[PDB]
């Protein structure tokens, strides 16, 4: 962008800096009132999402809910009272919703669009009129490729 | 045209040339770069891990995943060139 | 006055607050982004009709700030009181403070924990333990809090990770062991055991309103089968426990190979299906799951997305979060009862004194006692208001109070004044409710006394209460180690900066602020985006003008490692009395035993001398002779009388120790190197000639003297320089592990653990950094590994560093990143350039 001279004096001496590392912009914008003089019009970024841990399934024959061993496996090894004191449930007392199955399968596609991007994460909404849609935004939003040309990262 | 000089990153930095792309977990893949490209192309790591926590019957299941997928792809296929190609297939 | 619409009404919140058993002082803690904000605006939308989060966005109710917002992380611990029913309907006061669970603000739990006495740690399901919930539980334990953990995300267990329902379970019940591992790690009481049949453990899921024990859970059966006694049915749905279907009961042994645990056959399978009914079946069988469970939805309702439709369900579900009452009561003592060991632990004075047997029962009338630690600004920010707990007695509305800080004693009487109390409020997030009075037990906000407090105060009585004695300043979990110096642009406005650094100074615990000798105005801090927090407030809210930053440093101090080749011998002025001193090291780890105080000053010579002579095999001799430990009484340094009663009359030599003591504790400051503290140095006494008349005993000469004395040791004896080392942990994905190591490998680091988390695709490295290099880490991580590799980093601990700090020979060139030897001489001269001493310091200066 276009833009929108400084003498010596005791505070900028070079003598009491200690220069180890060197400081670049970007620890200039992730930070904008510890290394800056004047930040006048600067907007405070986000600082951290926790990580979405969301693993794809590749198997449609799998079962929706399966130890996909990307995680790892869990190392192996309390107040427990007597079998003689014997607590008896009454006879339709159930676990709940023990007729309907643990997974069917729609339940890993519908686990699968939890995570879509916009508008595939949704199930209703309202019309756009076509030309207010861009089909390349995300493209050159993200960063750019390694080994393009010069012109293309222009 | 725009200029060369218009141009930014250009940076001497070892951590900043190689900016060490993700590839998520060997299953993310980045939109429209061919995926048999992307599949040649990965850093071959993570399926070194795959192949030691897999199941000993999933190495089968895997074999027998791809050997579907290659069915279909010969399926598909069955959009050749026309010289390795017949005239009464053509 | 105006307030929005509340289940309760106001006049039971008033009339509540007068019995102090029906309250509980809570604090939520935890790790950076664990759901404690969320979980805080749940409870929020169970008490208020009218307040809503939006289908899209996070509500955070409690997160007021505009840096809060903008940054999306917590800064500023806020409190907020609420009246919430348990299981069986009985109505409670609870006054729950949100700590920020970032390491820097580790400083905001700390003033969190001095006025309170539960801690409620949340933990995520799927991370597991971190860096901050490790200290948290040694802070919590150290300050001698009863703790309760809850488990946050376990819908990250269903909805991402995709997990078998016996593995989740072995996944919590690693998590639980592994609380319980840092537990006995650090307790001395073997009855903290933590499990959910304890009541103890509570599951929870913030984003969709989950959360539940093992009892309310159950209070769900006996509610929907009945006839069920639920306190005895809760007592075996955990651990290695099976349902035998046949005989209807609870048996150790397996009835089947298949039959699962009754965790999972009870509890966890059916939240798997309403989970699965939801998401996945919302089209076709979820109005026959819906009219299972009964609950009955509108069509409008039916229509809405999968995650606002799930939150519904589940809300309509599980209903009132009782379990969190239910743990929050049974496992932390009401103010009543736990008044004791707060008294034991916080009063200067003693629990045997009058004072503390008075404030030991909190009675809510007598004696006016109140602790305030907390400074809130305005929207205005032109007055502070200050926020504590009342002690005892009954504090009014326009009474006249008496201001008690920090340096105040019984002796001085100095740091002392009267206010007028304006305004009391309770304090709800976004509003207050002004009320006339607050009994003993609750917490305040005071209007009108925020001018002599600086860090925290006390609050007693005009008349009488003539032995009141302050409570305790805070203890910090970190030592501040970022030195930044200010000035502001136009040299005309230094007054008005020079303003809002006193009042930066009230909000902010563990900041210092100071002036050097050369005229710099040097702020400490423990990390880069807690300075950054200061400046936003310094400038944006306190000064409305540009102020000049410098480039960050760290803090250094000073050392010895040899033994001093020749008797360091100096006399007085009026030349009738000479001290001579050789100075040596301590041993490995005497330092950090006098820092977290296991070796203690006042002790009857008895056990301080035993300890030395058991441990560290010393002397019987040097055992019973130390004077002093540090420029504190837990400073990391000792003084060593080692005169003999036969070769110098001891009984003359007691007599100038009192000033020679002033003289150590004065000398160890501001050492001769670049003006720093000493770390790890024993200074031993050889001959003393002392003189006999008592006006050459005076102080004035022999201060100075002994000054000289120890900067004459110090120097002789090959003084070396320290700095700090910070702790770092890394949580990245399997191939980035790789890049964290190319990355650490500049900064003179090491990794010390490389651990895979049991249950998750990351790893954690574990590592130790330099904190003059550790300026940019962050961001060269979250830049080199695309955003996905995440660090935190606290101050751990001290190490020399590498060169000489006296080799005139060494020539350094300046604006160069110097190598190894060259380090310590670097250091040394700009520091000495930037506090404004000479450019050299020589071995025979003093
Ligand atoms: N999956 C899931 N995400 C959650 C849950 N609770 C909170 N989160 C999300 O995690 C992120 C952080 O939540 P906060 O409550 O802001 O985290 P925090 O603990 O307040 O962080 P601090 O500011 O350190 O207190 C937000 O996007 C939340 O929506 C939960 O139960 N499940
Ligand atoms: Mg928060």
């Amino acid at each position: 962008f276009e833009p929108l001279d400084e003498d010596w004096n005791e505070f900028n001496d070079i003598n009491k800096i200690i220069i180890r590392q060197p400081i670049r912009t970007e620890y200039k914008i992730a930070f904008p009132y510890l290394y800056n003089n004047l930040p006048h019009h600067v907007h405070l970024t986000w600082y951290h999402t926790p990580n979405v841990v969301f693993i794809k399934t590749e198997d449609p024959d799998l079962p929706a809910f399966y130890f996909d061993p990307l995680i790892n496996p869990i190392s192996h090894r309390e107040p427990l009272p007597d079998d003689d004191e014997e607590f008896e449930l009454p006879e339709f007392v159930e676990p709940f919703l023990k007729d309907t199955p643990l997974y069917t399968d729609n339940t890993a596609n519908g686990i699968a669009l939890l995570w879509a991007p916009r508008p595939f994460n949704l199930r209703s909404g309202r019309t756009r009129r076509a030309l207010d849609i861009p089909l390349v935004k995300n493209w050159y939003r993200e960063h750019c490729p390694a080994g393009q040309p010069v012109k293309v990262r222009v | 045209e725009w200029d060369a000089s218009e141009d930014t990153s250009i940076d001497y930095n070892p951590l900043y040339k190689e900016r060490h792309q993700v590839q998520l977990l060997g299953r993310g893949f980045i939109a429209g770069i061919d995926l048999k490209q992307q599949k040649r192309e990965q850093s071959r790591f993570y399926g070194d891990l795959m192949e030691k926590r897999r199941t000993l019957e999933e190495k089968e299941q895997e074999e027998a995943r791809l050997r579907k997928l290659r069915k279909k792809e010969a399926k598909q296929r069955w959009d050749r060139h026309w010289s390795q190609k017949k005239l009464d297939e053509m | 006055q105006t307030l929005p619409v509340t289940v309760y009404e106001m006049d039971f919140l008033a009339d509540l607050m007068d019995n102090s058993e029906l309250i509980r002082n809570v604090t939520l803690c935890g790790h950076l982004h664990h759901g404690k904000t969320c979980f805080v605006d749940c409870l929020i939308e169970q008490t208020h009709p009218e307040i809503r989060k939006r289908y899209d966005q996070d509500l955070c109710y409690t997160d007021i700030l505009f840096t809060e917002q903008e940054r999306g992380v917590g800064i500023k611990s806020t409190p907020v009181t609420v009246v919430l029913p348990d299981t069986k309907g009985k109505s409670y006061l609870f006054n729950i403070m949100d700590t920020p669970g970032h390491v820097n603000f580790s400083d905001e739990v700390t003033a969190g924990l001095r006025i309170s006495d539960g801690v409620v740690l949340f933990i995520d399901a799927a991370e597991g333990v971190m860096l901050n919930t490790e200290r948290l539980i040694k802070h919590a334990v150290q300050e001698r809090l009863a703790v309760t953990v809850c488990i946050n995300k376990i819908d990250r267990l269903i909805l991402e990770l995709k997990l078998p329902p016996t593995d989740a379970y072995y996944k919590l019940r690693h998590i639980v062991d592994e609380v319980n591992g840092l537990i006995s790690m650090y307790s001395t009481d073997e009855n903290l055991i933590l499990s959910p049949l304890l009541g103890n453990v509570c599951f929870s899921s913030s984003q969709y309103s989950i959360c539940f024990t093992l009892g309310s859970f159950a209070k769900i059966y006996a509610d929907t089968f009945g006839d069920i006694n639920y306190q005895e049915f809760a007592k075996r749905l955990w651990g290695d426990i099976y349902f035998n279907p046949k005989t209807r009961k609870f048996t150790k042994k397996a009835p089947t190979s298949s039959s699962q645990r009754s965790f999972v056959e009870f509890i966890l399978e059916p939240l798997y299906k309403i989970l699965a009914q939801v998401v996945g079946d919302v089209d076709t069988s979820l109005p026959r799951t819906l009219d299972e469970l009964g609950i009955h939805l509108t069509k409008e309702e039916l229509k809405l997305n999968i995650r606002p439709l799930l939150r519904l369900v589940c809300k309509k579900f599980f209903g009132e979060f009782t379990g969190f009452v239910d743990m929050c009561v049974q496992h932390i003592p009401s103010p009543k009862v736990g008044a004791k060991p707060k008294i034991e632990h916080t009063y200067t004075g003693g629990v045997d004194s009058d004072l503390g047997e008075a404030m030991s029962d909190c009675d809510p009338d007598g004696p006016l006692m109140c602790h305030t630690t907390k400074m809130y600004s305005t929207d205005d920010g032109v007055q502070f208001h200050a926020f504590g707990r009342v002690l005892s007695g009954t504090i009014h509305a326009g009474q006249p109070v008496k201001v008690l800080g920090e340096n105040y004693t019984l002796e001085d009487e100095e740091d002392s004044q009267i206010c007028t109390v304006g305004r009391l409020w309770i304090s709800v997030a976004r509003y207050h409710i002004e009320v006339n009075r607050v009994p003993a037990g609750n917490w305040v906000l005071i209007e009108g006394v925020d001018q002599p407090i600086v860090k925290t105060a006390t609050i007693t009585e005009p008349r009488g209460n003539e032995e009141a004695q302050i409570f305790r300043p805070l203890k910090f979990n970190t030592t501040s180690v970022i030195k930044i110096a200010v000035e502001p642009v136009n040299p005309s406005e230094l007054p008005k900066m020079l303003d809002g650094l006193r009042k930066v100074n009230k909000s902010y615990p563990s900041l210092t602020t100071k002036v050097e000798e050369s005229g710099e105005h040097v702020i400490l801090g423990t990390g880069e985006l807690y300075l950054d927090c200061v400046m936003h407030d310094l400038r944006k809210m306190y000064s409305e003008i540009d102020i000049k930053v410098a480039d960050p440093v760290v803090t250094f101090c000073e050392t010895v490692v040899e033994t001093s080749s020749l008797k360091c011998f100096a006399e007085t002025p009026n030349k009738k009395n000479k001290i001579t001193m050789i100075a040596e090291p301590l041993e490995k780890g005497l330092a950090e035993d006098i820092e977290n105080e296991v070796v203690q000053i006042t002790w009857n010579r008895k056990k301080l001398g035993e300890f030395f002579q058991t441990k560290y095999d010393w002397d019987l001799l040097a055992a019973r002779s130390i004077w002093a430990f540090g420029p504190d009484a837990t400073g990391p340094n000792i003084l060593v009388d080692d005169t003999l009663p036969s070769e110098v009359d001891k009984a003359l030599l007691g007599s100038v120790k009192d000033s020679i003591v002033q003289g150590f504790q004065w000398g160890t400051r501001e050492g001769p190197l670049c003006d720093e503290l000493i770390r790890n140095v024993k200074f031993k006494i050889l001959d003393a000639v002392v003189a006999q008349e008592p006006l050459h005993r005076g102080g004035g000469q022999i201060i100075p003297t002994a000054r000289r004395v120890v900067y004459s040791a110090f120097l002789m004896a090959t003084p070396r320089l320290m700095e700090p080392y910070y702790f770092v942990e890394v949580q990245a994905p399997a191939d980035c592990v790789s890049a964290v190591y190319t990355v650490l490998a500049r900064r003179r680091g090491h990794v010390t653990q490389d651990a895979p988390i049991p249950g998750s695709p990351l790893y954690t490295i574990k590592a130790f950094i330099p904190a003059i290099d550790s300026f940019g880490f962050e961001t060269d991580l979250r830049t080199h590994t695309q955003g996905q590799a995440f660090s935190l980093s606290v101050f751990h601990h001290w190490q020399i560093v590498p060169g000489d700090p006296l080799d005139k020979s060494i020539v350094i060139r300046p604006l160069e990143p110097q190598p190894a030897p060259h380090l310590a001489r670097e250091f040394m001269i700009k520091t000495r350039r930037r506090k404004g001493l000479s450019e050299d310091v020589s071995i025979s200066k003093f």
